[PDB]
């Protein structure tokens, strides 16, 4: 994600202190979530009792 | 051989300056925004020279 925004770095303006790799993280899991239900599709390898 | 006589010339030479006198000479800005806590900086001084 920090490669796409290559020379753009994100700092609250109160601080010299930049977010963490946890949000990312954070957006990632839920983001993967996003593309795992704009297709009926489950995308992570996970066994399943049907 | 101009043991007596008058030489005249053209030259060049390099620019140079002195300060007579500071005009404006010290502004001021309380930077904050997007550092760890305030600072203080000073902004360029005018020169009269």
């Amino acid at each position: 994600v920090k490669a796409y925004m290559f020379g753009i770095v994100v700092q609250n303006p109160d601080t010299g202190q930049p977010m963490g790799d946890e949000f990312y993280n954070h957006i990632l899991e839920r983001a993967v979530g996003k593309a795992e239900r704009a297709l009926d599709i489950s995308i992570l390898p996970d066994t399943q009792h049907e | 051989k101009y043991e007596n006589h008058t030489v005249t010339l053209k030259i060049l030479m390099t620019l140079r300056y002195v300060v007579s006198d500071i005009l404006k000479e010290s502004r001021y800005q309380y930077t904050k925004f997007n550092q760890p806590k305030s600072k203080f900086e000073n902004l360029p001084q005018k020169l009269l020279l």
